[PDB]
């Protein structure tokens, strides 16, 4: 909708950022192509927009950077031999041929596992070239997940400079520099998990339940704006979302420029949090409306009861707008309780529904629906007290011992599930724990919700490929807002015939000692899996101890001269004295 | 102390066999276990084989199958069998007295070399 689209961009992003979104979109279309020659391709798209800068009536500068970008990947000598469908997606026309393409991006693409360098080679390449450091980061990560946001994979970046910046400059750097690379790395991963679950719960739950999510969350967020101003930006997040989730790069970063528009220019009627973020530049607007703390509660809100139960003309309003009605209830219910997490005031909405539908049909709805409310406490006070009772546990544990809590308790959930799946969810809630145990409590459940919704979503997918247990199939067979409860609501499996014992699977040997603290607690834990498998009757302090005696075998072996028979026969008195004590 | 006299060492050929003594010169009591360790031209020290308790047998992976180890306890001599030698194993080969709950190193031997040829 410019003169020249090419030069429009390149002014409005700058030098800085159109490098780099360059850059990432090509790493994301062409994936197997070595680093030096998606170096040389930006360097000749950057340079013809400075042409298009300088002069937009220039040759090339009046086409859309959609064709610009599409024949340039129809430049490379290899496309054909690299990429075989691809070559004949640039014979259509756009904007046929730009949908050809995202078809042909690979999710899983064959490509090396990314071994971190030592922290001395990492810094000395760092400053050897900042901007090539950086570059080879943006590219090693784009073409492992082309899906990813483009800007926000770009503001990763930024904290990942700001961190080699900061560490390496102080002695020891890496008590500095592995924590904030790990610390990332977990964040990056959730945050491409959770962009992907945004489109899929889109398309299979139904557009309705999505605006429904939104609802809660910007009445959370948005606590002093009206019903109808909080429904409308429900609608155009929901517009954003659906662009979003296509693919384009481009449509989705014009689609949240105008809804950062709109929101920026209408802050006193929606938030007084804002001044702030509305000063930010064109990719930082809409990434930092989305990260905006709640709004202030108005002041002496009335309750509930009066418009939802304490009203005569309440069922006739709810045949009257259903989806309506339900959402202003929703809207009034999530405004007052930044505290709860969405899926909470989801359950509590759905039971509201619940109820409605069956008491206006019977002979008085107004005294069938006036206790409602107290449906309502059951729901609340469970995930209160879950939170409550394990950042007690964290607090007392720290994270390693608390995994190996959580480890027990599932194993004994469902001991049908593969070792390597149970000791992943484990340590990822041990680490959400980590995460929002920090926060009062009035944060808490809206910090663990985002995370958990992905990390039982993981369980599933990865559940779905190989079904052994029917319980875990049950419990993913239900919404995202009763897939949590289930879990939960699961108890020890009483039917559940112990495996057999097998020796190598207990066995240890010196290699244990080399590996990092990461892996070598990794390994630990697999063995606790195993061995609750082994004895699911075990009690608590059984495992504890063996556990405790597992700490102290790895230990002393690995201080030893000779660690191999350290581990042959200290391992084989560990695993019959373990045995013998269990049974 | 004790000393330790390594004897059986020398050259050899590829898929040869080879038989290493290890006598000490004093009682090897209950306690220590007696073992092997070998050192590649340009590598470090590396375990071999061990045995303790007079039939626990632990051997290295690389000459798991190959190697075998055994004791004469009233002998106070440590054997190790080879037999299907390769070039890599190419090593000055030590034998050691160790103690039980530690496995901490006590006596080290001189060290007898063995090498391993192709027939060529
Ligand atoms: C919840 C309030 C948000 C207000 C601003 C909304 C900005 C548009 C959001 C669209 C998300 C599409 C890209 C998602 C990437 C990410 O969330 O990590
Ligand atoms: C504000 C974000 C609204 C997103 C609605 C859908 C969320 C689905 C989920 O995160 O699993």
């Amino acid at each position: 909708a410019h003169k020249s689209e090419v030069a429009h961009r390149f002014k409005d992003l700058g030098e800085e950022n159109f490098k780099a979104l360059v850059l990432i979109a090509f790493a994301q279309y062409l994936q197997q192509c070595p680093f030096e020659d998606h170096v040389k391709l930006v360097n000749e798209v950057t340079e013809f927009a400075k042409t298009c800068v300088a002069d937009e009536s220039a040759e090339n500068c009046d086409k859309s950077l959609h064709t610009l970008f599409g024949d340039k990947l129809c430049t490379v000598a290899t496309l054909r031999e690299t990429y075989g469908e691809m070559a004949d997606c640039c014979a259509k026309q756009e904007p046929e041929r730009n949908e050809c393409f995202l078809q042909h991006k690979d999710d899983n693409p064959n490509l090396p596992r990314l071994v971190r360098p030592e922290v001395d080679v990492m810094c000395t390449a760092f400053h050897d070239n900042e901007e090539t450091f950086l570059k080879k980061y943006l590219y090693e990560i784009a073409r492992r997940h082309p899906y990813f946001y483009a800007p926000e994979l770009l503001f990763f970046a930024k904290r990942y400079k700001a961190a080699f910046t900061e560490c390496c400059q102080a002695a020891d750097k890496a008590a500095c520099l592995l924590p904030k690379l790990d610390e990332l790395r977990d964040e990056g991963k959730a945050s491409s998990a959770k962009q992907r679950l945004k489109c899929a719960s889109l398309q299979k739950f139904g557009e309705r339940a999505f605006k429904a999510w939104a609802v809660a969350r910007l009445s959370q967020r948005f606590p002093k704006a009206e019903f109808a101003e909080v429904s409308k930006l429900v609608t155009d997040l929901t517009k954003v979302h659906t662009e979003c989730c296509h693919g384009d790069l481009l449509e989705c970063a014009d689609d949240r420029a105008d809804l950062a528009k709109y929101i920026c220019e209408n802050q006193d009627s929606i938030s007084s949090k804002l001044k702030e973020c509305c000063e930010k530049p064109l990719l930082e607007k809409s990434h930092c409306i989305a990260e905006v703390e709640n709004d202030e509660m108005p002041a002496d809100l009335p309750s509930l009861a009066a418009d939802f139960v304490e009203s005569k003309d309440v069922c006739k309003n709810y045949a009257e707008a259903k989806d309506v009605f339900l959402g202003m209830f929703l809207y009034e219910y999530a405004r007052r309780h930044p505290d709860y997490s969405v899926v909470l005031l989801l359950r509590l909405a759905k039971t509201y529904e619940t109820t409605l539908e069956k008491c206006c049909a019977a002979a008085d709805p107004h005294e069938c629906y006036a206790k409602v409310f107290d449906e309502f406490k059951p729901l609340v006070e469970e995930p209160q007290n879950l939170i409550k009772q394990n950042c007690e546990l964290f607090e007392q544990l720290g994270e390693y011992k608390f995994q190996n809590a959580l480890l027990v308790r599932y194993t004994k959930k469902v001991p049908q599930v593969s070792t390597p799946t149970l000791v992943e969810v484990s340590r990822n809630l041990g680490k959400v724990g980590s995460k929002c145990c920090k926060h009062p409590e009035a944060k808490r459940m809206p910090c663990a919700e985002d995370y958990l919704s992905v990390v039982l979503n993981q369980l599933c997918v990865l559940h779905e490929k190989t079904p052994v247990s029917d319980r875990v199939t049950k419990c993913c067979t239900e919404s995202l807002v009763n897939r949590r409860p289930c879990f939960s609501a699961l108890e020890v499996d009483e039917t559940y015939v112990p495996k057999e014992f097998n020796a190598e699977t207990f066995t240890f040997h010196a290699d244990i000692c080399t590996l990092s603290e990461k892996e070598r607690q990794i390994k630990k834990q697999t063995a606790l899996v195993e061995l609750v498998k082994h004895k699911p009757k075990a009690t608590k302090e059984q495992l504890k101890a063996v556990m405790d005696d597992f700490a102290a075998f790895v230990e002393k072996c690995c201080k030893a001269d000779d660690k191999e028979t350290c581990f042959a026969e200290e391992g084989k008195k560990l695993v019959a004295a373990s045995q013998a004590a269990l049974g | 102390q004790v000393q330790l006299q390594e004897s059986g060492g020398g050259l050899v050929q590829a898929g040869g066999s080879l038989r290493l003594s290890c006598a000490a010169s004093g009682y090897i009591s209950d306690a220590y276990y007696m073992g092997w360790y070998r050192q590649a031209p340009g590598k470090e020290r590396e375990f071999v084989a061990t045995i303790t308790h007079g039939t626990n047998t632990y051997y290295a992976d690389s000459v798991k199958g190959r190697f075998t180890i055994s004791r004469d306890n009233a002998k106070n001599t440590v054997y190790l069998q080879m037999n299907s030698l390769k070039p890599e194993d190419t090593a000055v080969y030590y034998c050691a007295v160790l103690e039980t709950r530690s496995y901490s190193f006590r006596y080290w031997g001189q060290g007898t070399q063995v090498t391993v040829s192709s027939l060529e």
